């Protein structure tokens, strides 16, 4: 910062002193190594010397490292923090020499003097110097006990992001997400989605991506496949389907496919879902399997499905197949697949109980249940259901027996009708008497 | 005081729930309102007539 | 074109049939011009001695706020506006003020 003009160079009263201490530090005088440097140090501090200070304060950093005064290591590390500002830069580059420190001596009293370095920095003589060089340092923590639910508290404690801005953008990535992954262990689920939020804001960082974020945010798939997201974790299979375009291996673009069209038919119908389901349909890579036409089920003939002939057309996606590596996940589990293995039956139930009111104006209850593939009592409890929570409209008169699909015409909207039927009749004679001077008052001139 | 409320909140509650079991269908049994209710047939049908008027 | 004529905008008007021709930008007033375009002396922060300490404050809300405004979104405070340079008649005040002119 301040250019002091140059009088004389320091490097070289050091030169020959710090070699110098290390000859009393090797016979056993550590003592006298110690205090005979800071001495030194404080002079250069007055001269406010980048380079001399930070020279000379690693060394008794490096010193007392082959020395294996760890009890006299923690309280050299304090004092030479706090002394009189010393060098925003020359603490910076004594914590990297610390840094590695840590990162290769192993046995317990590295957490114990782990934590030392831990405060040195803490939030007070920090930033671009020391900023970076905290984030790994509670990582190791991190890693110290494996992982375990008072982990989890180590490192939400750093809000990345917000506090580490200048570090990498790639590093950070790896950060935040890392402790999502630590909130999914201990299965606080509301936590993960809001922690989950701050790393979405950027995306595109997939310059050297083999596994950094789009593999990696495999854990999405995770969290939202808890309470009941469906639509939700379809989005994200065929995100990860992009990558496909980037690794196209054989069987992983294979298992991919098949999970994207899994439960894309497990979600329930939205508008949403109806564009959804277009596109994925109608690539050309979804003919390498017979699941293309399960999908396409859901798209033409308005699909009148038998739930007993779905199942024993397609029994292969629950115990095997060509890889059925989603099968087994999806639906052969013991209990998370089973459950989904009652929403798929019920979404087949939801399919032909809503084309049905298309294409009906009144259906007795005993067709209905047969149709359904349920009992009477469970076909009037799934209607209640939909009818309740205003999905598809329909009055049951349960003392005969006979359920109508038709909401009460109104006298505007039988009218109405009427009047939008007059408009295209009159343009219709509009169009015929224009095409007819197309073909008649032109060849027959000729 | 809590235990106060309950009685009004029983009341209120059992107006919402039978709106629920009415609203999916038209001219229906009693008694299947009953079970599907769990309450006995008298209660359900005066239940009905103070809520018709 | 009817879409750059939002209220406040300057336009110019004919002189016989009063009517939009041109839509103009904000006017400055000569005054302001004047205030601008000013300083020849080119005066260097080697010339104010003395004041050390008073520069790095004054440099404190004047170029830091301007080049850095990161690291005040970090702590959360909003750099200060103002800054007032009293003191007896004939210390360095305007000396310093031209300094970051
Ligand atoms: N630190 C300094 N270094 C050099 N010159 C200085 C210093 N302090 C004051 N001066 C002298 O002060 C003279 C006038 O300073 P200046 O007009 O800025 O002060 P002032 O009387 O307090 O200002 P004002 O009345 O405009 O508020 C300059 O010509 C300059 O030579
Ligand atoms: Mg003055």
């Amino acid at each position: 910062g301040r250019i002091v003009k140059m009088e004389v160079d320091y490097s070289a009263t050091v030169d020959q002193r710090l070699p110098e201490c290390a000859k009393l530090a090797k016979e056993g005088r550590l003592q006298e190594v110690i205090e005979t440097l800071l001495s030194l140090e404080k002079q250069t501090r007055t001269a406010s010397d980048m380079v001399s200070t930070s020279r000379i304060l690693v060394a008794v950093v490096k010193m007392c490292y082959e020395a294996k005064e760890w009890d006299l290591l923690n309280e050299n590390i304090m004092l030479l923090s706090k002394r009189r500002s010393q060098l925003k830069q020359a603490v910076a580059k004594m914590v990297q020499q610390c840094c590695t420190y840590v990162e290769e001596i192993t046995d317990l009293p590295i957490k114990l003097r782990l934590i030392d370095t831990l405060r040195m920095v803490t939030e007070g003589k920090i930033y671009v110097e020391i900023e970076r060089a905290r984030l790994t340092k509670t990582l190791a923590t991190i890693k110290e006990q494996n992982g375990d639910v008072k982990e989890a508290a180590s490192i939400l404690q750093e809000l990345q992001v917000e506090t580490y801005g200048s570090m990498e953008k790639k590093e950070r990535v790896e950060f935040i997400l890392e402790q999502m992954r630590l909130c999914l262990a201990v299965k606080d689920y509301i936590r993960t989605q809001i922690i989950s939020k701050k790393i979405n804001t950027k995306f595109f960082q997939e310059e050297n991506t083999e596994k950094l974020k789009l593999k990696y945010y495999n854990l999405m798939i995770q969290l939202d496949q808890h309470e009941g997201s469906y639509l939700s974790i379809c989005k994200h299979y065929r995100a990860i389907y992009d990558t496909p375009c980037i690794q196209a291996e054989s069987e992983k673009w294979q298992q991919a496919l098949k999970s994207v069209v899994l439960y894309v038919i497990l979600a329930p119908f939205d508008n949403e879902q109806s564009d959804l389901v277009h596109r994925i349909s109608g690539d050309k890579k979804l003919e390498e399997i017979p699941k293309y036409k399960d999908l396409l089920k859901l798209f033409t003939t308005m699909e009148l499905m038998r739930w007993s002939t779905l199942v024993e057309d397609y029994g292969m996606e629950l115990r095997k197949g060509s890889l059925e590596s989603p099968a087994t996940d999806v639906f052969g589990s013991t209990e998370e697949g089973e459950k989904r293995w009652k929403d798929l039956k019920n979404r087949v139930v939801e399919h032909n109980i809503r084309i049905m009111a298309k294409y009906y104006t009144r259906i007795t209850m005993k067709r209905m249940a047969q149709l359904l593939d349920l009992s009477v009592d469970e076909s009037e409890a799934f209607l209640s259901n939909l009818v309740v929570n205003k999905t598809i409209f329909a009055k049951v008169d349960r003392l005969a027996g006979i359920i109508n699909f038709q909401r009460p015409k109104d006298p505007n909207n039988l009218l109405n009708d009427w009047s939008q039927k007059l408009n295209s009749l009159m343009s219709l004679v509009n169009k015929t008497t224009h095409l007819i001077a197309k073909e008649e008052m032109i060849h027959n001139l000729q | 005081i809590i235990s106060t409320h309950l009685a009004k909140l029983y009341d209120n509650l059992l107006e919402q729930n039978l709106i629920r079991v009415i609203e999916p269908f038209s001219r229906v049994q009693i008694e299947h309102i009953s079970s599907l209710i769990k309450l006995s047939k008298a209660d359900v049908e005066r239940k009905l007539s103070q809520m018709i008027l | 074109d009817k879409s750059k004529l939002k209220p406040g905008t300057r336009v110019a008007l004919d002189m016989t049939t009063l009517t939009i021709m041109r839509y103009l930008p904000r006017e400055v007033d000569p005054l302001v011009y004047n205030m601008s375009h000013e300083d020849p002396g080119n005066v260097s922060y080697s010339e104010i001695g003395g004041l050390s300490e008073q520069i790095r404050e004054l440099r404190e809300v004047i170029e830091l706020p301007l080049t850095n405004p990161e690291l005040f979104q970090r702590v959360g405070i909003i750099p200060p506006k103002g800054c007032l340079l009293y003191g007896p008649p004939g210390t360095g005040k305007t000396l310093l003020a031209r300094a970051v002119a």
